[PDB]
């Protein structure tokens, strides 16, 4: 059970002096959320895998400890999961003082978004090497890491950040996307400052060698970010791809892949030989070996799939079975969308006996295809729906569950909170000196306030299928929103401000908010998602940072990249055959007015969508 | 403790002179150790002190002077010979006989070198301690040698004296400079009274006179 | 002198007063363009 | 070339050199910009 | 590269241009809804206009009077000759910013100043009385090709 | 181990013994001992008092002067130094650091801590950014953040965030105030032009007394001619 402010599972200050998982299969402890050790020191952790890590923390966040005091031997450590953090994060240790890490492993996203201003050291796979011998040999991060400098001691390195009293960063790979927001601070892909705070002897500052870094960085270089005369890195290699003009400030090296694949000593583990536990590791959903199975339709039973949820695979096939030629159902495609004359109704308890007008498909070639939905065969515990004249069942993601029981009780107390009071100010990251009038959010949350009804109930409809007559689920569901209150509520108010903006007929207010499976990765939760964008702080909730707070908090769970190739990918889905630019002047209230120059080349040339 | 006197209070060394140190302890520096009862201590202003050599007798890693440094009795004369510009900062002996240090005492071994021009920085009114309305005015002069700088404060044409402080950092030992920054500590309404302040500096190495002049409300 | 570089190669242009020494001497109209004369209808006679 | 100092490196190569920022940097002249624009069409400002 | 205006609106009072610098918390819809959600925050003083090298800003000349393209020209001028207006070679050595933009490269402050400019943007014809004292162009993108 | 920590500093009652302690780490009272020496800052400094190895059993000879003014206390699970140091009078304020004194046995090493004993609490020090009134030289910038009516000069650390290769940042000694005899410092550092990007902003890393560190945005911006065309 978390401590209510426990910093880590393993409160003493050497853990793991051998903790080794060489017993039969590698092993992993899954769902970490805190880090697994306080502090190492001599402590020797080896072929230790974790699988799914979500660890956040104010102070500085490691995944496998905080603080490697001394000589501590990690190795054949591989750590998967997202970590946020504030005024630190690191990949396996926020600082490794005299220790080496050699043939370790790191893929998770690394979050730091809040507006903090301090001294911080964040990086994919440690924060801080300082010791002597400390050396990160043979080791790979695919770190999707973004965060937000704004100041120059700021130091996001990817491999490592501020590497110190020569730490060597030996054949090490790093292969994900850095993405700072601002140029400020000291942002490079496979290694950060490399310089110390005591005088930079050539030799005192670091080192590096035969070292690979094909990761997308942003507003920062591709090596180290402060680069100097006497520079200490021997061999550095970068394979070609877009530095968004690229800087071009950092050394440039050939692909020839396979000769890259060498440099690497311990290239993956994969086998984890330790096969069970999750909850998305059985998609099947088995199609073969099923009574009727075919080989040309299995795509198809898939592109069913996503139709019949909760649904028995021999259904599955038997109503895949059915599906035509003629019809679009051949291609890839996403989960739907149930709407009614271009609303997207999502409370399906309220709309399930009425008669839903359309289902909107969603396919992988960004294609839309309207269907006809009328209730058939409707049951009390799961509702059904056909789709024109194919005959093809459909039903929606959620068991119909006694909404009002919630409702009743979780309304009141939601009700009763202010914008100005202390409740709101200490689930934000906010001292009583400084004001809110940065977040904008007034107005908008005094109206979420008001309507809380609709929001409220469209939330529990999306958020998990509950199949239980019992009251403990629904007690949970009861506990879950009452104990984050406030951070719902800033969630409800900064999604549905900054979100409310129609494509056409369809307002993506409810298609953003809430249906995060538009565009795949069903997994996340609505509810989920909400309560981590509240208390996510309050530089991240900040109205300035519109941009990179969907890239954070959004992204990575709705399936998308970024807030623009989202923008992009709902103008395919809605409003297709024309311009991204024509549907933001016509959608947008601000008087925009373009006037396209005289002369008849750059009349040609502007036009183009081509940026530049 | 007794021994707070170090021979001499500041001895200067021209870039490779060497200067000599030489200090007299009250206690007589005879013990019984099987070793002459002294050693050299060199400390910069700031860090701890690190003993050079250890009862005389053998010389510790990173020496500053390769030359050997064996004393005997209450008062011992040695040369370091080799010199360093690095090598500017006070240097204290202890006895190894008995378990005590003669702190309080200490060797100036300054630097001789061609007078360097020392730069003059002038800093204008700031945002900050306004509220306060302690309005300081800063000028700064650094790597200008002589050691010994004359500092003046003129305000509305007029000589400024004893309100303005004077402070002289540690030389350093890559440059062997000296460099003294002027901190002056003035009300608002003080402040309000002259419309342009002049920082003015006189050294041996510029025989033209040299000086700053900023106007409040000119950035 | 200039703050921002050391060197004082940079010139400011300065509109002065012609003595009356100069004065006699801009007979021909090839002197005026030779000695450096400007119009003082529009031009200050202050330094710039 | 008088205003936009594109004639800079041939100064360097020529002589001229000025300390920008403590680096050596070529000093275009108003010499140059002359000798360079029109070499055998004028020498002085004033034959211009 | 944008060209924010002052910040400085004006209500139905005031008899002219208002000099009322917004605070970042003003009722006024704009600060609310966009030109605070998106935060920049200026140095707004009373009057004059400043090209930040990245941007433009109007403090006191409003972009949409006939004065505000005079005033853009400047600054774009200033934003922009290091590597636009120029061949490509940065400035010279001790020719200032200002020195490429009052003098030359602008478009003239008046029709009727006696100044040698190019009036590059302003397109005034015949029927105007400014047609007394043209002293300057008539027509930019005509007489220019 | 080779580490160790000061505390109790700054604020000694006058007329009472101050308690200071050294966190050494596998110290060896055999061959290893930890004194506190009254070296002060730019006045008349003697000595203070040292302990002997555990063979010892904690016991050593003791300045007369030192003697009865000063308390040490020795226990193995703490592993450090404890300075029972009494009678703290006005001037006795000086700094000490905690290490073996070049024994012949073996090498303790050390660090020291600064306190300053007076009527006048632990004022908390101020420290505000100044940018240049003057243009800069070619390529270096000079930026420098002032503190003043700050308490107790030792110990006190500042630091600025910005670090670049042969930075130069002149440590200025503490100086008495002209009222209340509060202690007066800055700090000055100069970076190369390409370190510094205009609209670059440098925050001073001052620490008044061992409490949390507080920023002011200096200038070190080239960012330069604001454009004011007349129209008449």
């Amino acid at each position: 059970e978390l401590g209510p402010d426990e910093r880590s599972y393993i409160k003493d200050t050497f853990t793991g002096r051998l903790i080794g998982e060489k017993d039969g299969k590698n092993y992993a402890i899954y769902n970490l959320k805190k880090p697994l050790f306080e502090n190492l020191s001599g402590a020797t952790v080896e072929k230790l895998s974790l699988k799914n890590v979500a660890i956040s923390g104010k102070n500085d966040i490691g995944s496998l400890a905080n603080e490697a005091t001394n000589g501590t031997k990690i190795k054949q450590v591989h750590v998967d999961g997202v970590l946020a953090g504030e005024r630190g994060v690191g990949g396996l240790l926020a600082k490794a003082d005299q220790s080496s890490i050699a043939e370790s492993s790191f893929k998770g996203r690394i979050v730091n978004t809040y507006e903090t201003t301090d001294a911080y050291n964040i990086g994919g796979l440690v924060g801080h090497l300082t010791g002597k011998n400390a050396s990160i040999a043979k080791s790979k991060a695919t770190v999707t890491i973004s965060s937000n400098t704004n100041r120059s001691d700021q130091t996001v390195g990817g491999l490592a950040g501020l590497v110190d009293q020569d730490a060597h960063i030996q054949n090490s790979y790093a292969e994900g996307d850095i993405n700072n927001v601002k140029h400020f601070g000291k942002v490079a892909g496979v290694a950060g400052y490399l310089w110390d705070r005591t005088s930079g002897e050539e030799k005192h500052a670091g080192e590096l060698t035969n070292v690979l870094s094909d990761v997308n960085v942003t507003n920062g270089n591709a090596i180290t970010g402060y680069h100097y005369t006497g520079m200490k890195v021997a061999n550095t290699f970068s394979s070609k791809a877009n530095r968004v003009v690229s800087k071009e400030s950092f050394e440039e090296r050939g692909t020839m892949l396979d000769a890259s694949q060498i440099v690497s000593k311990k290239a993956e583990i994969n086998p984890l030989t330790l096969p069970t536990v999750s909850t998305s590791g059985k998609k099947d959903s088995d199609f073969s070996k099923i009574a009727h199975y075919q080989a040309n339709r299995a795509l198809v039973y898939k592109n069913i799939e996503k139709l019949l949820p909760f649904y028995n695979k021999s259904t599955i096939v038997k109503y895949g079975n059915l599906v035509k030629e003629n019809s679009l159902l051949y291609q890839k495609e996403l989960l739907s969308a149930v709407m009614m004359k271009d609303d997207q109704v999502i409370t399906d308890i309220v709309s399930n006996k009425q008669t839903a007008n359309k289902l909107l498909l969603h396919y992988n070639d960004h294609s839309s295809e309207k269907f006809d939905l009328k209730y058939q065969t409707d049951f009390a515990n799961l509702a059904e729906y056909n789709l024109g004249n194919t005959g093809l069942l459909y039903t929606p993601n959620q068991f119909l569950y006694d909404r009002d029981s919630i409702v009743k009780e979780v309304l009141p107390e939601l009700q009763k909170l202010d914008y100005q009071s202390d409740a709101i100010r200490k689930t934000l990251g906010i001292s009583p000196e400084v004001k809110l009038t940065e977040l904008y959010l007034e107005d908008q949350f005094s109206k979420t306030k008001q309507n809380l009804g609709d929001s409220l109930k469209k939330l529990l409809s999306a958020d998990a299928g509950l199949a239980s007559d019992n009251s403990v689920t629904r007690g949970y569901l009861v506990d879950k929103i009452k104990n984050n209150k406030e951070a719902l509520l800033l969630g409800l108010t900064y999604l549905e401000r900054w979100y409310n903006f129609n494509y056409g007929q369809v307002n993506v207010k409810d298609l953003v908010m809430y249906h995060p499976d538009f565009f795949g990765k069903g997994n996340t939760s609505p509810l989920d998602t909400l309560i981590e964008l509240g208390k996510s702080g309050f530089n991240n909730l900040l109205a300035k940072n519109n941009v990179d707070t969907y890239g954070i908090s959004l992204a990575s769970q709705h399936g998308a990249t970024d807030l623009f190739s989202t923008l992009e990918h709902y103008r395919k889905v809605f409003l297709p055959n024309t311009s991204n630019n024509d549907w933001f002047k016509s959608e947008t209230k601000a008087y925009i007015v373009e006037e396209k120059s005289t002369i008849e080349e750059v009349k040609t040339k502007q036009g183009l969508a081509g940026t530049k | 403790a007794a021994a707070m006197a170090q021979s001499p209070a500041s001895l200067s060394a021209s870039a490779g002179a060497a200067a000599a140190i030489a200090c007299r302890s009250s206690q007589a520096a005879a013990a019984a150790a099987a070793a002459a009862a002294l050693a050299w201590y060199a400390a910069k202003p700031g860090a701890a002190p690190a003993a050079l050599i250890y009862a005389a007798s053998a010389a510790a890693s990173a020496v500053p002077a390769r030359f050997s440094g064996s004393g005997a009795g209450t008062d011992f004369a040695a040369a370091i010979a080799a010199v360093e510009a690095e090598d500017a900062a006070a240097y204290y002996c202890a006895q190894a006989a008995a378990a005590a240090a003669t702190f309080g005492a200490g060797t100036r071994a300054e630097a001789k070198r061609t007078v360097a021009a020392p730069s003059v920085f002038i800093f204008p009114p700031s945002d900050e301690q306004l509220k306060s309305g302690t309005a300081s005015v800063v000028c700064l002069l650094n790597n200008f040698y002589p050691r010994e700088a004359k500092v003046q404060w003129k305000v509305d044409n007029a000589l400024q004296s004893g309100n303005s402080q004077e402070s002289v950092t540690e030389q350093d030992s890559k440059d062997s400079t000296y460099s003294l920054s002027s901190t002056l500590t003035l009300s608002k309404a003080d402040y309000e009274k002259h419309k342009v302040y002049a920082c003015e500096v006189t050294h041996q190495g510029l025989s033209s006179p040299v000086t700053k002049s900023f106007n409040r409300g000119e950035c | 002198k200039d703050p921002a570089d050391g060197n004082e190669v940079y010139a400011t242009n300065v509109v002065k007063e012609l003595t009356e020494a100069e004065a006699r001497n801009l007979n021909s109209f090839e002197s005026l363009i030779d000695h450096n004369i400007l119009s003082a209808r529009e031009y200050q006679s202050g330094d710039y | 070339p008088y205003i936009s100092n594109q004639y800079e490196e041939d100064a360097k190569q020529q002589g001229q050199t000025i300390n920008l920022y403590g680096k050596e940097r070529g000093l275009v002249t108003d010499e140059l910009v002359l000798k360079k624009v029109f070499d055998g069409k004028y020498k002085t400002w004033a034959e211009f | 590269i944008l060209l924010y205006d002052a910040y400085k609106f004006g209500d139905d009072t005031t008899s002219g241009k208002a000099t009322a610098e917004a605070k970042f918390d003003s009722s006024n819809p704009a600060m609310k809804n966009f030109f605070g959600p998106v935060g920049n925050k200026v140095v707004h003083n009373q009057h004059g206009a400043y090209a930040t090298g990245d941007g433009v800003y109007y403090m006191s000349y409003r972009m949409l009077d006939k004065d505000g393209a005079i005033t853009y020209t400047h600054a774009m001028t200033h934003d922009s000759d290091q590597d636009i207006y120029l061949g490509g070679y940065g400035r010279r050595n001790g020719l200032g910013p200002e020195f490429f933009a009052k003098g030359l490269l602008q478009a003239p402050d008046q029709p009727s100043d006696a100044t040698i400019t190019i009036n590059s943007i302003l397109k005034h014809s015949k029927s105007d009385s400014t047609e007394g004292s043209r002293l300057q162009v008539l027509d930019p993108t005509e007489r220019f090709q | 181990a080779v580490a160790l920590a000061a505390s109790g500093a700054a604020a000694a009652a006058p007329g009472a013994s101050l308690k200071l302690s050294c966190a050494a780490s596998g110290a060896t009272a055999a061959a290893a001992a930890a004194a506190w020496v009254r070296a002060a800052a730019g006045k008349a400094l003697e000595w203070v008092a040292a302990i002997a190895a555990a063979a010892a059993a904690a016991a050593a000879a003791a300045a007369a002067a030192a003697a009865a003014a000063a308390a040490i206390s020795a226990d193995a699970s703490a592993a450090a130094a404890a300075l029972a140091a009494a009678s703290l009078a006005a001037a006795d304020t000086a700094a000490y650091y905690c290490a073996a004194a070049g024994a012949a046995a073996a090498a303790a090493w050390g660090q020291g801590t600064l306190v300053t004993v007076s009527s006048a609490s632990p004022t908390s020090p101020k420290v505000f950014p100044l940018s240049l009134c003057s243009t800069q030289p070619d390529g270096n910038v000079v930026i420098a953040c002032l503190v003043q009516g700050f308490f107790p000069q030792e110990p006190l650390s500042v630091t600025w965030s910005e670090s670049g290769q042969g930075v130069t940042a002149r440590n200025f000694p503490p100086s008495q105030d002209a009222s209340g005899d509060l202690y007066t410092t800055s700090s000055q550092l100069t970076l190369p032009a390409t370190q510094c990007l205009a609209g670059k902003s440098v925050t001073c890393h001052v620490k008044h007394y061992t409490n949390p560190s507080q920023d002011v945005t200096v200038p070190c911006p080239a960012v330069p001619t604001p454009p004011t065309p007349s129209p008449s």
